């Protein structure tokens, strides 16, 4: 396309920052939701017993 | 209620089991997402 593009190690570092940050965010959030999947397991268990 | 919560217990089990047994595949998904974010800003629709 004859359009200029570049790259730097700074962007790799920033990419690692994004990986760490959004991973702890989504890990914790979606695993509180999966904790709630386990709360569903608790509901099933208490109902059955 | 136990048959009324058929879909409910199914979601409660299978959603966790899917995000869990694929949790390393979901780690991969996080990697794909953050790569596509950080690097693939300046690109046209064929390459994006």
């Amino acid at each position: 396309m004859r359009r200029q593009v570049y790259v730097t190690p700074k962007s790799f570092l920033s990419y690692l920052n994004s990986y760490k940050t959004l991973y702890i965010e989504k890990y914790d959030e979606l695993d509180q939701q999966e904790e709630s999947f386990k709360i569903g397991l608790n509901k099933i268990q208490e109902a059955t017993i | 209620l136990i048959t009324s919560l058929s879909g409910e217990k199914d979601r409660w089990g299978k959603g966790a089991q899917d995000i869990s047994d694929q949790k390393r595949k979901l780690v991969g998904n996080v990697s794909l997402s953050t790569a596509f974010i950080s690097y693939c800003g300046p690109f046209n629709a064929e390459y994006r």
